[PDB]
């Protein structure tokens, strides 16, 4: 019915935390291996470059995500091995939420960082397979249909992080306990924002279900990378089973 | 309601070596599950190819949900529809112990502690059934709309039967992600059993469909 002051401010904190994190990730734009232009040379090395480029983008996402989690009230009050178990499981999911957030239905394209725009086919040229690419864009479309604002996204991301059923979570009771106010806040916010649309809240929670499937489809993508001898950087290998992450938290 | 929870409750009530015993109980329940689906409002109004698709996509999470709730009063195990029990120790000797624990923790225990009633279960299963993301569907919007009516019936029921528990509706829905992951992992084990004493309807369900069609007519 009504939105507590503590709730208003937490949501503000979350929205703030996100924008701060995207401005830090834009710093890294000239850092990134450029995307090869013009016709590909016989050497084959434009493949390797596209794949390195995409991969460096993911890395930046992981960094952005860790910086974000650290700003989520409660997250740091958890044990360090739980922090990791939580960020491992949820990275791909959040990556997929962010991806959708950066999707444009009119160009059917996804914009990473400031102005790196990629089509379905760019995704294929960068080494990902259609069995993965299509679900990513189906998901983006579904997300667009929902029309989430910056607060709804931020909340849904926090809720996602505090999923007690991840592998190797040692204090699950605490994680559900942390999750619960964020779910409560989302209920209130959505019910005030759009009182005529009572279905917004459950629709949103059901995307958490979708993301479990997509996580799975993403494991299938990792399968195929090893089958093609595409090798992921250390941080991505660490996080998707193929030390560092600990360091990123410790900073 | 256009998705009346009473009718959904009626449908749940109208249906009353570890690895082998599980496949055997699964084959048994697939038959029952078709009769259960038929008694969910509007399921049978859908095109027949869509009824098939939805059951093919849902059966696994649907059987897990029901054997989980059925096991609420069992200690350190689950109760199969065959009437036979399965306990942690067995599950582990059979190399199925990790997923077994996850079921107990994330479903059986949670269901018990909430006293998840038979209507609330029914609604969750109807939500699982009516999955607009199942591939091949003639009209996915049709199915999304049915799913949504279950959202609405359910929340109302929760506010009316459990008004003092403001977080109840969401507590129920947040079982669904854990179920999905758990379900994917069980599908995996069922696929392995297939690559190595298996039955006929279950077999049909694991291939990429004549028994199912028959059964709905
Ligand atoms: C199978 O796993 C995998 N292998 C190789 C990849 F290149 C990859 N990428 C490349 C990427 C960038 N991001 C990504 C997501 C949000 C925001 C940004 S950002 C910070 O550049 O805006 C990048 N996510 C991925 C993932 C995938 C979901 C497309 N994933």
């Amino acid at each position: 019915v009504q939105l507590t002051a503590a709730q208003e401010l937490m949501i503000q904190q979350l929205v703030a935390a996100q924008l701060q994190c995207n401005k830090r990730s834009f710093s890294d734009q000239p850092k990134v291996t450029p995307w090869p232009l013009g016709a590909d040379p016989a050497s084959g090395s434009a493949s390797q470059q596209r794949f390195a480029h995409f991969t460096e983008l993911a890395i930046i996402s992981v960094q952005e995500i860790v910086d974000f989690a650290k700003q989520v009230p409660g997250f740091l009050q958890l044990g360090r091995e739980d922090q990791i178990a939580l960020l491992k499981a949820s990275t791909i999911e959040i990556m997929l939420l962010e991806t959708a957030r950066r999707y444009n239905h009119e160009t059917e394209c996804i914009t990473f960082l400031k102005d790196f725009t990629y089509s379905k086919d760019d995704f294929h040229r960068a080494g990902l397979q259609v069995e993965f690419i299509n679900p990513i864009f189906e998901f983006s479309r579904a997300m667009r249909r929902l029309g989430l604002d910056d607060a709804e996204y931020a909340l849904l991301i926090a809720i996602n992080i505090f999923s007690a059923d991840r592998p190797n979570v040692q204090e699950p009771g605490r994680v559900e306990a942390l999750q619960q106010p964020y779910v409560e806040a989302l209920l209130s916010y959505t019910r005030i924002k759009r009182p005529q649309d009572q279905l917004r809240f459950p629709r949103m929670l059901m995307k958490l279900v979708s993301l479990r499937t997509l996580s799975s489809v993403h494991s299938e993508q990792v399968f195929a990378l090893r089958l093609q001898d595409k090798k992921l950087p250390p941080l991505l290998s660490e996080i998707w089973d193929v030390k560092i992450l600990h360091r990123l938290l410790q900073d | 309601e256009e998705m009346p929870v009473d009718r959904i409750l009626e449908a749940e009530l109208a249906v009353e070596d570890p690895v082998t015993n599980i496949c055997q109980a699964a084959d048994k329940q697939l038959f029952t599950l078709v009769e259960w689906a038929k008694r969910i409002p509007h399921f049978s109004s859908l095109p027949l190819d869509d009824q098939v698709i939805l059951l093919r996509a849902g059966w696994n999470e649907l059987l897990i949900a029901s054997f989980s709730h059925r096991s609420i009063d069992v200690r350190d195990g689950i109760l199969l529809a065959t009437g036979l029990h399965v306990h942690r120790n067995s599950a582990h000797s059979a190399g199925v112990g990790a997923i077994f624990d996850r079921v107990l923790t994330e479903l059986v225990s949670k269901m018990r502690d909430m006293r998840m009633d038979k209507t609330e279960l029914g609604c969750l299963r109807a939500i699982i059934l009516f999955n607009p993301d199942a591939k091949g569907l003639s009209n996915p919007s049709e199915v999304e709309v049915l799913r949504e009516k279950v959202y609405a019936s359910l929340e109302t029921y929760c506010k009316q039967k459990y008004p003092e528990q403001q977080g109840r509706f969401a507590k129920l829905l947040l079982r669904l992600p854990a179920l999905r992951s758990i379900g994917l992992k069980c599908l995996e084990h069922l696929f392995f059993f297939k690559l190595i004493p298996i039955d006929t309807f279950l077999m049909e369900m694991l291939e990429a469909h004549k028994i199912l069609h028959r059964l709905l007519q």
